[PDB]
């Protein structure tokens, strides 16, 4: 309506463009270890 | 087993002669597996 709208909207692309358009994609590290037995770490390099 | 939030089995398997008293003798178990479950284990059943 009037004075309404719906803020679900989809991205806006064109075929390439630099910085402010461009799509990159992050990843985030997990939150605070300790939490429970579980371990995830880099291998335990090994020498001869 | 569960302790410090580790699951442990120990098993063996051998022959025998008897029915339905368990067997004299002397039998170690080895262990099986170790997995950092962690659940709050309170209960089990089995299957068949």
């Amino acid at each position: 309506g009037f004075n309404c709208y719906f803020p679900l909207q989809s991205y806006g692309f064109q075929p390439t463009y630099g910085v402010g358009y461009q799509p990159y994609r992050v990843v985030v590290l997990s939150f605070e270890l300790l939490h429970a037995p579980a371990t995830v770490c880099g291998p335990k390099k090994s020498t001869n | 087993k569960n302790i410090d939030g580790y699951f442990k089995i120990y098993s063996k398997h051998t022959p025998i002669n008897l029915v339905r008293d368990l067997p004299q003798g002397f039998s170690a178990l080895e262990p099986l597996v170790d997995l950092p479950i962690g659940i709050n284990i309170t209960r089990f059943q089995t299957l068949l």
